[PDB]
């Protein structure tokens, strides 16, 4: 797994791929 | 939050996974 | 219809852009 | 859900926004 | 809508999605 | 330009829309 | 043929990369 | 337009460049 | 099946995210 | 290759990882 | 071609598009 | 490497192409 800073849309894509069918929750306010 | 944890700091696949449903 | 997996990638990017600080939940099959 | 409506048919940002929290 | 810096390809994607069928114009020289 | 306005500074959906055809 | 909306997203990213400082217009149906 | 040619068939960066300004 | 070109774009992003510092080779048709 | 398996069927990050170096 | 810094997934996408059928090799450790 | 060359510094299409198979 990348060992770098994941920000903005990149973090959301990482969440999308890692979570899969489990789905995810994203709040930029934290 | 996932931002301070993964954007402001570097996080692992496991850490990213703590934010799944 | 299209490949749902690829489409989803684009949907989450759109949610990131439009929702902003309100955050959002991504749940494929509620 | 958003997949059900926006993957078969094209959704504007307005339609996508309906799915925000 | 995100209240953050939109740069590079991210700005172009934002333009693509916001403008839709209207299409857009992109010049990095400004 | 949209860069100085949206990349060098933060802009709104409305501001981004000023650059549509 | 493919979903034109998704394809378009990839096309604008390609235009951003290749055109550079020359900028470009994206007009789906002239 | 670029959609008309590059969404049905695969376009190299060279073909995409044809559409630059 | 889907448009292989678009799919590939998403595959390389996934490889970038998951492989990390191990890097990877992307060879469509070995 | 990865295209052969992951473009027809959906691959988890685990399946994609199989293709890392 | 863009005359800007290409990093992370953006570099990988640039590699994907520029290399085409030739395929590419990516190692972040350099 | 392509990073120090294209990310830490600005590189050309030709330079990016040196990293193709
Ligand atoms: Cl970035
Ligand atoms: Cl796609
Ligand atoms: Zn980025
Ligand atoms: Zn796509």
């Amino acid at each position: 797994f990348v060992n770098q800073h994941l920000c903005g849309s990149h973090l959301v894509e990482a969440l999308y791929l890692v979570c899969g069918e489990r789905g995810f929750f994203y709040t930029p306010k934290a | 939050g996932i931002v301070e944890q993964c954007c402001h700091s570097i996080c692992s696949l496991y850490q990213v996974e703590n934010y799944c449903n």
